[PDB]
């Protein structure tokens, strides 16, 4: 399955940016979705987690307070909205799949990554 | 002197009577008490029987030969030498059989200890053991003792020929020592591996349990600074490490209980991880319902298994030390003979094997068999009490 | 707190067909929760070694790994042109505890 992103574009500092991750055949309720940002020429950085089941959302340490993530089971998609950008969030954002605790889905996490999207502040 | 022959004959008769009485007491303690009739006593009976016949055969027949005048034929003399080899090598071959049985009972315990083989082979080994000695000693010297001279008649004629002496020396003694040492080392190494995996695995389980308890103690005394996540992070790590410690439905009982526990910690964490204002007062107390009910079974069961491995190790150590001291006494008694017949084989025509120390050596081999029933009750004190 | 993932190598070069050993460590003890990922310029990170020493379907056996206490090791016995890329360590002890390593260029 490929989690394609269609939120590529350029925004102004402080403006709102909306991203979208789409599932390519796997149920979104049985597998949570995690976002990871990578600055140009820097290491990967975690962003946030969304679970369509149990409704649990957790954000990172430096992005909390200005990121809102929402997943609709019917749309089979996850939307991440950046309420405020401080010129430090300029990176390439990817969305990958994660497994719940029971069994091998947990032990194998962050597989079938997406192509990504470019977010320039 | 003339009066010394009678005194030496009386002393030899007393020694033979003492050996016979000791062996008869051992056989009586064996046949009366039915508790000492298990596998740990079938291969030990010959050790008290074969040498016993020595006291009836070797010591008395040696009296006409030395103290009195030789009034026996060569056939009788040969038969005596024959009994002497058969009953002698029988002891070390029964020791080898005991070592092999212990190796099969320890190394192959996954199949032999779980399902014991039929007893119809046990006796099939025992008698064979005796004939084994025959196949080592019976024919060979019989072919090489074809000498015309009558000097040193019942001294074996195959002497003064270093090749057969050297070959036999190795077969009779060195080869058995090898097999016994190999079996004992295999047993000890297998038990040390079984206990080392147990010791380490049980230590890892205990460390994980101690860490989970130390984290739960902080969870119970929750701080207003949202310290639940920092304590649970460690708790998750502890659970995951103890879950992978594999000791089937019994494994699923253990795994499922851990999965439940990890899921309980995962939901407890959720409130803190979300950043939600309410942490529900660190409600991870329910882990106490899982800590002392589900995962307690293996924490007690595995501990007992380690205890079982330790006793077994002590018993194997005792048996190995017993076999080692028996083999050491046998070697200390046998070596003077082997050091007085292969080093003096350069000259044996006149007064070569005729000396006091060589006769003393002949007596020393018989003595090994005298002390054998004296040190036999050292292994099991049941004979002493009964 | 956030458990820090330190990747000891940051830059490394070796001839084609040699052994490459990369080491990752964590401040807090983790139990089989560190995975190895490979990222090429213009592509996405790919799982290779999950768990502590095991491979996900789709990756040849050349890639390997090992675990000892808090030390994780990626061992590439036979190099090839395709396997030249950045390698990242990632700890997934929890959903909100994900921390990627520094990354090693091979
Ligand atoms: C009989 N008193 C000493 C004790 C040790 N010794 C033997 C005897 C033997 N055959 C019996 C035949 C006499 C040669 N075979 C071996 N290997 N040692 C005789």
């Amino acid at each position: 399955v490929q989690l394609v992103e269609s939120g590529g574009g350029l925004v102004q500092p402080g403006g709102s940016l909306r991203l979208s991750c789409a599932a390519s055949g796997f149920n979104v309720v049985v597998f949570s979705i995690h976002w990871v940002r990578q600055a140009p020429g820097k290491g990967l950085e975690w962003v946030a987690y969304i679970s369509s089941s149990s409704g649990s959302t957790s954000y990172a340490d430096s992005v909390k307070g200005r990121f809102t993530i929402s997943a609709d089971t019917s749309k089979n998609t996850a939307y991440l909205q950046m309420n405020s950008l401080r010129a430090e969030d300029t990176a390439v954002y990817y969305c990958a799949r994660w497994g719940y605790w029971p069994g091998e889905p947990w032990w194998k996490a962050f597989d079938y990554w997406g192509q990504g999207t470019l977010v320039t502040v | 002197s003339l009066s010394t022959r009678v005194t030496l004959a009386f002393f030899m008769s007393l020694v033979a009577f003492a050996i016979m009485l000791g062996n008869a007491l051992v056989i009586l303690a064996f046949v009366v008490d039915k508790n000492l009739r298990h596998r740990s006593s079938y291969f030990f009976l010959n050790l008290a029987i074969s040498d016993f016949f020595v006291g009836v055969i070797s010591i008395p027949l040696y009296i006409p030969h030395t103290l009195f005048e030789w009034d026996f034929g060569k056939e009788i003399c040969v038969f005596w030498l024959t009994t002497d080899y058969l009953l002698c090598t029988a002891s070390v071959y029964n020791i080898v059989l005991i070592s092999y049985d212990r190796y099969l009972s320890v190394s192959n315990a996954v199949s032999y200890r779980t399902q014991h083989t039929g007893v119809l082979k046990i006796v099939t080994l025992m008698v064979a053991v005796w004939v084994l000695a025959f196949l080592v000693n019976g024919p060979m010297i019989l072919v090489s003792e074809s000498w015309k001279d009558e000097g040193s008649e019942c001294e074996p004629g195959f002497f003064s020929e270093w090749y057969i002496l050297a070959i036999t020396s190795f077969l009779e003694f060195v080869i058995p020592v090898i097999l016994v040492a190999y079996f004992n080392m295999n047993i000890y190494w297998s038990l040390w591996k079984r206990d080392h995996l147990a010791r380490r695995q049980l230590a890892d389980l205990e460390d994980n349990w101690e860490t989970l308890n130390d984290n739960l103690k902080v969870i119970e005394k929750a701080d207003n600074a949202a310290q639940v996540k920092d304590a649970l992070t460690k708790m998750r790590a502890a659970a995951l490490d103890a879950q992978k410690a594999t000791p089937s439905p019994e494994m699923k009982d253990f795994r499922h209980g851990f999965d439940i526990l990890v899921g309980q910690i995962d939901d407890a964490l959720k409130l803190a991880n979300e950043g939600k204002v309410k942490e529900a007062q660190a409600a991870a107390e329910q882990l106490k319902t899982t800590r002392n009910a589900y995962i307690q079974k293996y924490l007690e069961r595995a501990r007992s298994t380690l205890q079982r491995e330790h006793v077994e190790l002590l018993r194997a150590r005792r048996l190995a030390k017993s076999l080692a001291i028996l083999l050491g006494v046998f070697a200390v008694c046998w070596a003077p003979y082997s050091l007085f017949t292969i080093v003096l084989s350069f000259y044996s025509s006149a007064t070569g094997p005729k000396s006091v120390w060589y006769r003393i050596a002949f007596w020393l081999q018989w003595f090994n068999s005298f002390v054998n029933p004296l040190l036999y009750p050292l292994c099991h004190k049941r004979f002493q009490k009964a | 707190s956030d458990i820090q993932m330190t990747q000891s190598p940051s830059s490394l070069s070796a001839s084609v067909g040699d052994r490459v050993t990369i080491t990752c460590r964590a401040s807090q003890s983790v139990s089989s929760a560190v995975a190895w990922y490979q990222q090429k310029p213009g592509k996405a990170p790919k799982l290779l070694i999950y768990s502590a020493s095991s491979l996900y379907s789709g990756v040849p056996s050349r890639f390997s790994g090992s675990r000892s206490g808090t030390d994780f090791t990626l061992t590439i016995s036979s190099l090839q042109p395709e396997d030249f890329a950045t390698y990242y360590c990632q700890q997934y002890l929890y959903y909100s505890l994900v921390t990627f390593g520094q990354g090693t260029k091979v």
